[PDB]
């Protein structure tokens, strides 16, 4: 349940506000929506370009040393 | 001069005070149990200059007359004749 | 009659616990200090009532 | 101005004509000298001028604001609280700036019942909003001042890094002894838990059963301010907040295994195991370069760690927080910055800089502040630097019993002793000293600081006092 935001600088801290272990005090599925939905699918499609091997012309490309490419260009 | 401390903490629990120091109430009175160095001079002997007090604090310093800065001393000089004996 | 000393139990107490304020006091120094002091820079005004110039 | 306005209306231009115009249109024998006499029987001189009495002072506060324009306490750092003073001298008084001069007339007016009567009646009138402020922040920490008047205000208009001031301008007393600082940084506090309660539950109020002390409403402003009586409401407030507070703590968020894993990460509480697995894996990394050399690659330390913590507990939110950083400062002169030490008298070991830290997420940051935070944090330094030496001499111990070319009996039968002999025994005097530095350091000053905060939050009744315990602990072991 820990949603945690990870910086480019390792610096990490968890997303919000810390919710209580289900404290109760007085006395249904948590599902996706249309924008949640596509925003998942993008999600897939990013990670799946955003992978070592698959990420092109830009310069946030780290290049393999001993060739001095991109890891794609390469293969 | 600071040994003493230690020296009146395991007294009082050498001692039928050890009742009260390790009492779940009345540790406080003991709390207030401390020691002074008095001042004879050069050449003086820690016998003759050791003496035992009690420092009181609110509320119960306003209704016991313990050795008071510019009192009688009552205590320190009765402790005194009785530390001769 | 005498000038005695202070209490001796006391005054290491004292010290211990000068010791400890110290080590607190320099550590909240380092952290810019949990209290500071301030000015007002700005001034509320209502859209209903709206000034410009004179 | 709401009071004094009725006042005209319902008072002055009643008397006016009920009484004045009607005798000079219906009242033979009514002159000047009746008219005068009129105005006194009715009190609406008297009370007209306490009126402008009043206004008066207010003109007078407002002409020094005007003109002094060539202006410029230790409770709120002896707690841990992130709240500063407000020193603003506003242009015009504010709130308690104005109860207080009600308050001033109505000493000033000690004899003239009628108008004592008066005057409190026009306080009570006046100060029933302030009250309604002040019981909101009291029993809901609810601040709803859009005339900048209360005691006390957020800022920040992600947004939970809340910082709050005190307007020393506007305060009730005027906060120069020790008891009416403690009631209003007790007020302060009260507020302060209140509102976080409220922002975890994500609810805008709490209710009313939430509590058995149950609190009133503050329905008579003069008599809450003549004596102990806002002490008393306050200690009211007090309680049913920290009671809440630490419910919500103590129940919904678990907070014993919060500082138990703390203690896990940075006393080594319980936690020896993961110490010595940390080294083991990363024995070569912290004794590399005495530095970080021209910017090392200690990514690959940081990716170790990030492996490890893959393999950690999920439930354990302060290990998935826990970062490993290298601080440009060694663990001698982080201490200097604190305590009565001297510094290196050239680059020295990795583990010297290596260093752990956690975002404590809200509201746990509230109670594990950032001071207790950098105590756990030095602690776990020095504990790591005492660890790392002990595996060494592990280490050495095994290449010394496991190395045939130690075992081997020889030497020239003084060789074996010069060299291996007087070897052996340094190393076991070595042993000897790290492992019982390390042994007294925690089992008599680690451990007696984690019983006694085991003991406090054993049925605790203060927040403040649990900070207190573990600052107080965590003080300990550093000036130890």
């Amino acid at each position: 349940q820990f949603d945690l935001i990870r910086l480019n600088n390792g610096t990490i801290e968890l997303n919000g506000i810390l919710t209580p272990k289900a404290e109760v005090l007085t006395k249904i599925e948590k599902t996706l929506n249309i924008d949640e939905l596509e925003s998942v699918h993008n999600t897939f499609l990013t990670n799946i370009l955003s992978h070592k091997l698959f990420a092109t012309n830009t310069s946030e490309i780290s290049v393999g040393d001993y060739s001095g490419q991109p890891y794609p260009t390469s293969l | 001069n600071y040994k003493l401390t230690r020296v009146l903490q395991e007294a009082v629990q050498l001692s039928s005070l050890r009742h009260l120091m390790n009492s779940p109430r009345n540790s406080s009175v003991i709390n207030g149990l401390d020691a002074r160095v008095l001042d004879l001079g050069h050449g003086s002997v820690g016998w003759d200059v050791f003496t035992l007090d009690y420092i009181l604090y609110p509320p119960l310093s306003l209704v016991l007359n313990v050795n008071r800065p510019f009192g009688r001393k009552e205590y320190l000089r009765i402790f005194n004749f009785l530390w001769r004996f | 009659d005498v000038p005695m000393s202070q209490p001796l139990k006391e005054q290491e107490v004292r010290e211990h616990q000068m010791k400890k304020e110290r080590f607190d006091r320099a550590l909240e120094s380092k952290l810019l200090g949990k209290r500071h002091i301030t000015y007002a820079n700005s001034d509320i005004s209502n859209k209903e009532l709206y000034i410009n110039e004179i | 101005a709401y009071e004094i306005r009725r006042f005209l209306e319902d008072v002055y231009l009643k008397t006016l004509v009920e009484r004045l115009e009607r005798d000079f249109n219906k009242v033979p024998n009514f002159s000047i000298r009746e008219l005068e006499q009129i105005i006194n029987e009715t009190e609406v001189n008297k009370q007209m001028e306490l009126l402008y009495n009043i206004y008066e002072e207010i003109f007078r506060e407002i002409e020094e604001r005007r003109t002094n324009q060539s202006s410029q306490n230790e409770s709120s750092l002896h707690l841990r609280l992130m709240v500063a003073f407000d020193t603003t001298v506003y242009p015009v008084p504010k709130g308690g700036a104005i109860l207080k001069i009600f308050q001033q007339k109505i000493l000033e007016n000690l004899g003239d019942r009628s108008s004592v009567m008066f005057l409190k009646k026009l306080l009570n009138n006046i100060s029933q909003d302030y009250c309604t402020m002040l019981y909101e922040w009291l029993t809901q920490g609810i601040l709803n001042d859009p005339y900048q008047e209360f005691m006390t205000y957020d800022d920040l208009e992600r947004a939970w890094d809340t910082q709050y001031f005190i307007r020393k301008d506007v305060l009730l007393r005027d906060c120069d002894s020790e008891e009416d600082k403690n009631l209003l940084f007790k007020m302060l506090r009260t507020g302060i838990l209140l509102k976080v309660v409220r922002a975890s539950l994500q609810i805008p109020t709490i209710p009313s059963n939430s509590s058995d002390i149950t609190i009133q409403e503050i329905n008579d402003f003069a008599d809450l301010m003549e004596g102990s009586n806002l002490e008393l409401y306050v200690d009211k407030c007090y309680s049913r907040a920290n009671e809440i507070f630490l419910k919500l703590f103590f129940q919904g968020y678990d907070l014993i295994n919060v500082l138990k894993h703390l203690q896990q990460i940075f006393l080594g509480y319980q936690s020896g195991h993961n110490v010595l697995k940390f080294l083991t894996k990363n024995m070569g990394e912290l004794t590399k370069h005495y530095r970080n050399d021209n910017n090392a690659n200690y990514d690959k330390l940081l990716q170790n760690f990030e492996l490890e913590r893959q393999s950690e507990n999920p439930n354990n939110l302060m290990r998935q927080l826990l970062m490993i950083q290298f601080d440009t400062e060694t663990l001698p002169q982080v201490l200097s910055h604190y305590l009565q030490i001297y510094p290196e008298v050239t680059p020295k070991s990795a583990i010297y800089h290596l260093k752990f830290d956690i975002n404590i997420p809200y509201p746990l940051n509230i109670i594990i502040s950032r001071t207790c935070m950098i105590k756990y944090q030095i602690i776990l330094r020095y504990q790591l630097v005492l660890q790392y030496h002990s595996r060494l001499l592990d280490e050495t111990w095994m290449d010394l019993n496991k190395t045939p070319s130690w075992k081997y009996r020889g030497y020239s039968h003084t060789v074996k002793r010069r060299i291996v002999r007087a070897t052996r025994v340094l190393h076991a005097k070595m042993n000897h000293f790290i492992k019982t530095i390390m042994e007294y350091f925690n089992q008599n000053v680690i451990d007696k600081e984690v019983y006694s905060l085991e003991k406090c939050y054993r049925n605790p009744t203060l927040a403040v006092a649990i900070q207190n315990e573990l600052e107080g602990g965590l003080t300990n072991i550093m000036t130890n």
